[PDB]
């Protein structure tokens, strides 16, 4: 019987700062136990200061990014070159995904950029289009290895003030871009060690009021 | 249906500078229903500690079995079984049921009384030994425990730092599994003193 | 939904300093029967692109017609068809990828794995893969079916990362491809000795070699066992 | 776990904030009450996507109603748009359990249970989802018509906490709502992380747990 | 089947167990005692597959009564529960496992302390302040989580159980034809004849 | 798993990767797949990790006893025969895939064995998820009259192919060199090409960071005199 | 691909050298001809495990027979194979050709297909490759061929079977069983492909 | 499907319908009216799959209300039942059939006679002096076969229905939370509030 | 069993004459060589219904072609079969050989297997009986044979296929396609069995 889905592996990571956001993804593409590519970009600048990744089935991920990129083009045409806001982008993507409710895109989607107040925004979706704004989100293969680390090292969970014996929680502060990139790099070093589908390369897209910057880091190739 | 995830729960162990730690959540559920907040998964035979995750009936049966086996070991050898040897006894004992296994994820931790060397080990359900230096994880939130440990863990931690690291690795792993949590215990083990701590964690 | 009937095995390919190489055996298998011994699975498009196809040979013959019909159509009302508005590798690829993903999305796929090998207008090497699922990826080396397991490890010892490409000559690249085809003959139960190889070089153009043979085979050690 | 009950002082609506992918906890901070308009709330249990998509849509149908008829839609009508929509989709595998809670002048305070089998029920009390039985146990055994607004809000919060505790697939926090003739009022987000301990200490309950 | 509750109070244990026996679309009996005295200070309630329930209950009873005669002594609730658990844990890997869940309510005359054990057909044992098997737990656990206190009297214990049966008569689909209630204390086992 | 065995002029060499995995997760980053049946007979295993380890130890034991009863150095053909009759009796249910290699009075030997009980002879062999990657390198570079130095290189290169190109294989290269008239030499972590780089951050926390409900001391000791 | 041919001077056995797992070639230079006695060989086809386990047992049975009753007849070797293959037919995938040279009956060929029936024939073909050469073998076989003719007939036959069958390849090994003893022949791709 | 009874006496039809609405392990509501007035002198009770039951009943109610306006006239009970049967008979060979069983109780003002019609989801219509859908019938048919008389008053037909409801409360596995009872006679449709 | 062979003079097609329904022979003297045009013929293998349905449509299309564009190439006939077979691959069990004679191109053989693929070959074999003659046909086919050599090669080839295949048999019909036109040949069992 023909199976129209596959699994291309990989893992992605979205972190919202105060006046920036990052969307990172390994550049490894796999099927079963074979490597297809050591550098197949998965995180895309979609214009309007929005970065997007659809991790899972690369055919479905590529199709969705393509359709959303088109949606941004047709929004400029239809609404007088108006900037598509991240909250509006997320609602459009909910409709793109839910459109295929009874033959889903097998992807976990994260988008990132700034909200209309200039603050860092991360939104994450299920395959069938359910979605929430979040300070943190890992998706794909190593999501279970990375999320817990981010609950601890981004929203200071299960961390208390020493000598308050659990009365006072560690106060939740915004992180520098330098501190966020460190938690991203450490997340993908850890993920590469303990997951066979993650490795080769790390690509980070950083979104500020000045635009989209890229950083690349080598990962272990085994 | 999948016996290893009816009751739920997790164990983790870690090595430090002349010490080990082993910790477990306290949950026993029947799938969605929480039943008990007091189901400890870490037992001890002399100075050797065994954590066991999986089907709770088997957790209990294996603990009853290894108590039995280490008691006779001690009467005949005239000394307490050491961690290395007990590890072989667990592996032997599980492999005996190769075609009818105990649905468990055992974890051994303890200090060799003669070499002073910290020791940890884990096993699949048919007794394949994993003897990592760094850390061992087991249970319904194993994926999570691997993620927390691999990022948090550094070698040669002092007992009071190690306590923080294994506590934070377990707590944050458990908050991301529906079938773990409901309380937690951490054992800090040195060559001749063992501190047992109950952790304050969320009850959902 | 169908099942593949007459099949072709591995297609194998790599970039080198000044272009790309692609090779594939000349066998149409029929389950375990090695039925058809003169099948050409490298299908050139213009003088700057070769498409290599593995999987169902009925679906390959269809895809070959689609490519012949794409050349005709691009020449229609197009005075620059042999110059600036000639078909590029990247155009031919994107068309195939569109068709493959659309066909899988109607639950009626073209039961194939495809590798588009060519040099662009600007002289850049093009090498991209697509299959019956519409999954696509690029890499300094690409192989299908068995070739993924055995050809890529050998070809990646020559071009492990992008930076290796400009250091790889055509003679080194071709030697690696020829050796890889020998290893696949030894080890793939549905391979043949007889294959085709195409070089697309940004200076010397398209070189298409038919009726190559695996030689320098080691069978000597057999008598001792 | 989600509940809503009618009393002397209007309607109490309370939900947890957990999303599950099998045994994987996907989020602790998810919203399960959609504010359709100032006098109309919808609760969400089931398929995360089915609930978000068809309930923000219901919001759009309710807006078009008031433009077309120059009048805010009856809870009866708002609920029946949704129950007629899921009824169209019956056997296609939509998974939705909702309470449409609101006030209008013609109806008074009104709750309608709507589920993806196409059941639609009016009633004074409902609990919906994996932890409804848990919430039902605390709610049913403390519920009087003549609760104060303060007591009802607390019984609603405590009924969720109860389910947050026992049900493996409920938790995170409690979102609280009070609906009056003057519309809905949000009464905050209460993390079970702090609420379980505060409630245990203050009430002397939850003795089953290591204190 | 379906309704067996246990609550351990200050100085007693209270077992409440449904009177209905239903095969197909008929309630055959409405007065069924789903309990066996194992010893004068240990009572076992049981629910599960037809036949297996009583065959397991009566089997355990006969063993505990044998131990009692042989040693002219009464095993602790802890000892009885451990015996019972091991029997189930042995059954679960048998040709045809006993499909039976039990509560064991006993007064320990040595420790002067009531004890409730909950054991499932797999041999999963836990000591609880309150317990239930099957669907009942879905209602009664969250209820007791709110209303229970360790230092409750037997009279408070019985009021707390009435709350549990009412909640079950309101929200359960089947008619379990009420419960039989029995108190295990320092003076033994007695049936509450009005509930 | 990727294992190879390569015969040479005066002996046989055996090599393996050092990664053990539970599904797509890595359990042991520096696992040891190179097991000892007798002092001069080593094998390496793929498939069910427990099954291969049980079967090595059981046949290692019986070979040790046989060697004592016969007063002879044990032979590979014996380990081979015992393994294949045990695995065949169990009809594939003992998921043990082994490359077995030794030196004995009869000379140097190299055999493979599959879970169903089939056996294989050759001058080079590969096994595991990584076997096709390894066999590509072996088929490309193997010649008659290999020296010890060439056979180790060819063995490690064949494991490396597995490490890089197979997701089921990774970490380090373990080697054992069994040369005629010499002690077996087991080169644990021969190659070490996958060391984790320094992390950007220490996650050592401040003491007090965790909330504690109850402390207590546990007696590990036996009951004391007086 | 395996066959045996009985000629003037004795009997010849021939095989390909391919062991496959699915479409992967596990060994491309395996020896499928195995000695049972000094001048009694088998050619194995089917499961690698099943054929080997059987061949090992038949070796043992004839070694024991030789110790007790001296050289067994090729017929006796065939019978041992038949007996094993017939009694274990529900768990065996093994197709066997048995060829032998005694001094009384001279060259004999026996074939044992899946069922475990036995068939004495002037020549036998078997294995996946055989299907493609029934026509060629039938039109080319003669009785009372020379050694040079019989080796040629078998070279050509297996040459064709290798070409058309994906489950056959490598070298063609043969074994010549005459009064003079046992001779081992190998033929490589370059020699047989250009036939 | 829950419990729905009907009984035609001398000069009225009486419809008793359970109040429980149960979803899995929870009784969501215990006050549900499983009835729609189709016209002033025709009541329809219904039981079957969730959603389908109300959706089918309301659809029929709309269609008869429409007729009633168009002709300024009330269809006979016979006519409404023929309409309802035909919709169900059309429904069974649809893409997704209505899974609903109905009783139609009607007072024909023309013939001055009460009429009870039983119709299953296949469109199987029958006029009856008493009827039931689902498991209810298995107890109530034999019971009413004993007691029912053709010339009974409405008071006697209500006592005869108390017998049917007591037998169901005694011997039915499920708690159906009692019945809402309605009387259709020459003066239309009224609800007994105490039952 | 069907084959076509291209020789000097033109091209020859041949087939067996057996139609079977499981192990029953429905017709033993059927003609499987069907004319598409005056000097273009097809040989049918597969489902009797699917091969007939398709051959009738191809014949229709070439009759239309002939009206409008004149006598079609052998290639063009192969093409129409390819199109039907490929576009309808999920509901067809048909394997077709197409042989014809132009005066430009002379003899031409095309084969369309189950795929819907098309192959131009000097000779082609297909049908169940073809598996057994791959060896024979490969070894015996030369280029530029005479008519009589080509008839012999086919008679020998199909005799083997009939002898070994249970699904083939009866008579061998052939059709010789040359500039002279169309010669129909038949060979009976007593002729070809003794080859
Ligand atoms: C009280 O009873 C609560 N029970 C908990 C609960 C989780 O069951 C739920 O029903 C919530 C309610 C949702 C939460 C999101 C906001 C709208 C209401 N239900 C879920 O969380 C829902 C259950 C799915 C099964 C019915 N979860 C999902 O659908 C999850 C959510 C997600 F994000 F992870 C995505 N998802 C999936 O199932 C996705 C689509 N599937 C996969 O990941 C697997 N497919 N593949 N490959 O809340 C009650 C209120
Ligand atoms: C000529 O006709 C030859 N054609 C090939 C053949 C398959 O018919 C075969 O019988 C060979 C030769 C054997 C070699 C050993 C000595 C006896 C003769 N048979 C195989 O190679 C055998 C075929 C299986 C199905 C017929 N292959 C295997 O047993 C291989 C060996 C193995 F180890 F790898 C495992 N295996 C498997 O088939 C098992 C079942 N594995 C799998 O199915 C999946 N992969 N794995 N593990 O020679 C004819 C004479
Ligand atoms: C040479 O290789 C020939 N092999 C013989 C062959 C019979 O298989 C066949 O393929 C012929 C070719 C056709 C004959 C019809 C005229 C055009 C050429 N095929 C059949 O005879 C065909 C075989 C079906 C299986 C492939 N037979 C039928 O379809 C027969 C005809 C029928 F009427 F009787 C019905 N039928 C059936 O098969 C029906 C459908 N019954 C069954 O399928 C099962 N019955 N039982 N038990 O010629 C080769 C060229
Ligand atoms: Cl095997
Ligand atoms: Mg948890
Ligand atoms: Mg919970
Ligand atoms: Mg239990
Ligand atoms: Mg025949």
């Amino acid at each position: 019987q023909f199976n129209p889905y596959g699994d291309n592996g990989g893992t992605i990571l979205g972190i919202a700062g105060e006046d920036f956001a990052v969307l990172a993804g390994d550049t490894r593409n796999i099927t079963d136990y074979s490597i297809n590519s050591r550098y197949e970009p998965k995180v895309f600048d979609c214009g309007d200061n929005i970065v997007m990744s659809a991790n899972g089935f690369a055919a479905d991920g590529d199709a969705l990014v393509k359709r959303f990129k088109n949606s941004v083009k047709w929004y400029h045409f239809d609404h007088n070159d108006k900037k598509l806001s991240i909250n509006s982008a997320a609602r459009n993507i909910q409709h793109l995904l839910y459109g295929k409710r009874f033959f889903p895109y097998y992807v976990h989607t994260i988008i990132a950029g700034l909200d209309e107040d200039g603050k860092g925004a991360v939104y994450s979706f299920d395959p069938v289009g359910s979605y929430e704004r979040e300070q943190c989100r890992a998706g794909g293969a190593a999501a279970s290895l990375i999320m817990p680390f981010l609950d601890n090292q981004v929203n200071f969970k299960n961390q208390y003030e020493p000598g308050t014996n659990g009365k006072v929680k560690k106060p939740l502060k915004y992180l520098s871009v330098e501190e966020v990139i460190k938690l991203v790099r450490d997340s993908f070093t850890s993920a590469t060690e303990r997951h066979i589908q993650v490795g080769d390369g790390l690509e980070i897209l950083i979104v500020t009021k000045d635009g989209v910057r890229k950083e690349f880091y080598e990962l272990k190739r085994d | 249906s999948d016996p290893s995830s009816i009751n739920g729960g997790i164990v983790v162990a870690m090595t430090g500078k002349d010490c080990v730690a082993i910790a477990c959540d306290l949950r026993l559920g029947s799938q969605s229903l929480g039943v008990s907040n007091k189901f400890e998964k870490i037992f001890h035979y002399g100075h050797v500690f065994l954590g066991i995750t999986g089907l709770a009936t088997d957790v209990t049966t294996l603990n009853e079995m290894f108590r039995y086996k280490t008691n006779l070991y001690k009467l005949k050898e005239e000394r307490a079984i050491e961690p290395e040897t007990f590890t072989q006894l667990v592996s032997s004992s599980l492999y005996e049921r190769r075609f009818g296994p105990y649905f468990v994820g055992p974890v051994v931790a303890g200090i060799n009384s003669k070499s002073g060397k910290p020791f940890i080990a884990g096993f699949d359900l048919i007794g394949c030994i994993d003897e990592a230096k760094d850390f061992i994880v087991s249970g319904t939130a194993s994926d999570q425990l691997f993620g927390m440990c691999e990022s948090l863990y550094e070698p040669n931690l002092e007992p009071e730092d190690l306590f923080e690291t294994i506590s934070q690795a377990l707590l944050n792993a458990a908050d991301r599994d529906a079938l773990s949590g409901w309380g937690a215990v951490v054992y800090i083990i040195k060559k001749d003193e063992v501190v047992k701590r109950y952790l304050k964690m969320r009850q959902d | 939904t169908q099942q593949p009937i007459v099949t072709g095995t591995s297609v194998i390919s790599m970039k080198y300093d000044n272009g790309v190489i692609i090779a594939a055996d000349n066998l149409g298998s029929y389950g375990s029967l090695l039925r058809f011994n003169g099948v050409e699975r490298l299908i050139p498009v213009g003088d700057n692109t070769v498409v290599g196809i593995s999987g169902d040979i009925s679906d390959m013959q269809h895809i070959e017609r689609l490519l012949k019909d794409l050349v005709t159509e691009n020449a229609y009302d197009n005075p620059l068809a042999d110059a600036e508005e000639a078909l590029e590798p990247s155009y031919i690829f994107e068309y195939l990828a569109t068709v493959m993903y659309q066909r899988r999305s109607k639950m009626n796929p073209l039961w194939n794995a495809i590798i588009v090998a060519g040099v662009q207008s600007n002289g850049d090497q093009f090498l991209r893969y697509v299959n019956l699922l519409g999954v696509t990826y690029s890499s300094p080396t690409l192989a299908t079916g068995f070739g993924a397991h055995m050809a890529n490890p050998l070809l990646r010892k020559v071009v492990d990362r992008e930076s290796d490409i400009p250091k790889t000559t055509v003679q080194v690249a071709e030697e690696a491809i020829v050796n890889a085809m020998r290893v696949l003959y030894y080890r793939d139960a549905r391979s043949s000795r007889n294959f085709s190889l195409a070089i697309i070089d940004k200076n010397t153009g398209l070189t298409f070699k038919k009726n190559l043979q695996v030689e320098n085979m080691k069978w000597d050690f057999a008598k001792d066992i | 776990t989600t509940l809503a009950f009618r009393f002397q002082g209007g309607i109490i609506v309370a939900v947890d904030s957990r999303a599950t992918a099998g045994n994987w906890v996907a989020s602790q901070t998810v919203k399960k009450v959609i504010e359709i308009n100032p006098f109309l709330l919808g609760t969400m249990a089931g398929g995360a996507a089915d609930c978000q998509f068809w309930e923000t849509w219901l919001g759009s149908q309710c807006r078009l109603h008031e433009l077309r008829e120059k009048e805010r839609i009856s809870v009866a009508a708002a609920s029946k748009i949704l129950s007629n929509l899921v009824y169209q989709y019956k056997g296609a595998g939509l998974s939705m359990g909702t309470m449409i809670c609101g006030y209008t002048r013609k109806e008074g305070p009104t709750i309608y249970y709507v589920d993806s089998d196409g059941t639609r029920l009016k009633g004074d009390i409902f609990c919906v989802g994996s932890g409804q039985t848990f919430a039902y146990g605390v709610l049913d055994s403390n519920y009087k018509w003549d609760l104060s607004v303060e007591d009802a809000l607390y019984l609603g919060k405590r009924s969720i906490l109860a389910a947050a505790h026992r049900d493996a697939y409920s938790g995170g926090s409690v979102n609280l709502y009070h609906v009056t003739e003057d519309g809905w009022i949000y009464h905050g987000n209460h993390d079970v992380g702090e609420l379980f301990w505060k409630v245990k200490e203050e009430e002397g309950s939850f003795n089953n747990v290591i204190g | 089947m379906d309704i067996i509750l246990g609550i351990r109070v200050q100085d007693s244990v209270i077992l409440a167990s449904s009177k209905a026996v239903t095969r197909g679309i008929s309630v055959l009996k409405d007065s069924d005692d789903k309990t066996r005295q194992l010893s004068p200070h240990t009572l076992m309630s049981f629910a599960g597959e037809a036949g297996d329930t009583v065959q397991f209950a009566e089997y355990i009873q006969a063993n505990i009564q044998l131990y009692s005669i042989r040693e002219d002594y009464e095993l602790s609730p802890q000892a009885v529960s451990s015996f019972v658990r091991q029997e189930l844990a042995k059954s679960i890997r048998s040709r045809r496992p006993y499909q039976v869940n039990v509560l064991i309510g006993g007064y320990d005359k040595k420790k002067n302390k009531p004890e409730l054990y909950q054991i499932d057909y797999l041999g999963t044992k836990v000591e609880l302040p309150y317990g239930a098997h099957g669907y009942s737990g879905f209602y009664t656990f969250s209820l007791l989580d709110h209303h229970y206190r360790p230092d409750m009297t037997t009279e408070e214990g019985l009021d707390l159980l009435k709350l549990c049966v009412q909640e079950l008569e309101k929200r359960m689909p089947m008619d379990f034809k009420g419960v039989i209630v029995k108190i295990v204390d320092k003076d033994g086992i007695r049936q509450v004849d009005d509930f | 798993t990727t294992i190879v065995g390569v015969k040479f002029n005066n002996g046989v060499v055996i090599a393996a990767d050092t990664r053990s995995t539970q599904g797509p997760i890595v359990a042991d980053k520096n696992c040891a797949k190179l097991h000892r049946i007798s002092p001069k007979i080593w094998c390496a295993g793929a498939g069910t990790a427990a099954d291969t380890e049980a079967v090595t130890q059981l046949i290692g034991s019986n070979i040790e006893l046989h060697s004592l009863y016969t007063s002879r150095e044990p032979r590979v053909v014996s380990a081979l025969q015992m393994l294949k009759q045990h695995l065949f009796k169990y009809q594939g249910h003992i998921g043990a895939y082994l490359i077995v290699a030794g030196v004995d009075p009869t000379g140097s030997h190299l055999f493979s064995i599959h879970a169903h009980g089939s056996t294989d002879v050759g001058y080079y062999l590969s096994l595991g998820s990584g076997s096709l990657a390894a066999m590509a390198v072996l088929e490309s570079h193997w010649k008659q009259d290999l020296t010890k130095e060439e056979a180790i290189k060819l063995a490690s290169d064949a494991i490396q192919a597995g490490i890089w190109n197979d997701l089921g294989s990774g970490s380090n290269v373990d080697v054992c060199v069994m040369e005629i008239g010499k002690d077996a030499e087991y080169l644990r972590n021969y190659l070490t090409p996958n060391v984790r780089e320094e992390k950007q951050k220490s996650y050592k926390f401040p003491r007090g960071t965790t909330a504690v409900l109850k402390e207590s001391i546990v007696n590990i000791c036996d009951i004391q005199e007086e | 691909t395996i066959m045996a041919v009985e000629f003037d001077g004795g009997v010849v056995m021939g095989s390909d050298s391919r062991v496959s797992a699915g479409e992967a070639v596990v060994n491309r230079v395996f020896d499928k001809l195995s000695p049972l006695h000094e001048r009694i060989y088998c050619a194995l086809s089917g499961s690698a495990a099943d054929t080997q386990a059987i061949a090992d047992i038949v070796q043992y049975h004839l070694e024991l027979y030789t110790s007790q009753y001296g050289t067994p007849s090729t017929e006796t070797a065939a019978s041992v194979f038949k007996e094993l293959c017939y009694e274990n037919k529900d768990n065996l995938t093994a197709g066997i050709i048995v060829a032998g040279y005694d001094d009384k009956n001279k060259g004999e060929v026996y074939t044992i297909p899946l069922g475990g029936s036995v068939h004495k024939l002037p020549y036998a073909i078997a294995g996946s490759g055989s299907t493609f050469i029934y026509g060629y073998c039938d039109k080319n076989f003669r009785e009372n061929m020379s050694k040079e003719e019989t080796v040629d007939f078998i070279k050509h036959s297996l040459s064709q079977a290798i070409k058309w069958d994906g489950s056959s390849g490598g070298v063609i090994r043969m074994v010549v069983l005459t009064a003079a003893g046992v001779e081992r022949l190998i033929f490589y791709p370059d020699e047989y492909e250009q036939l």
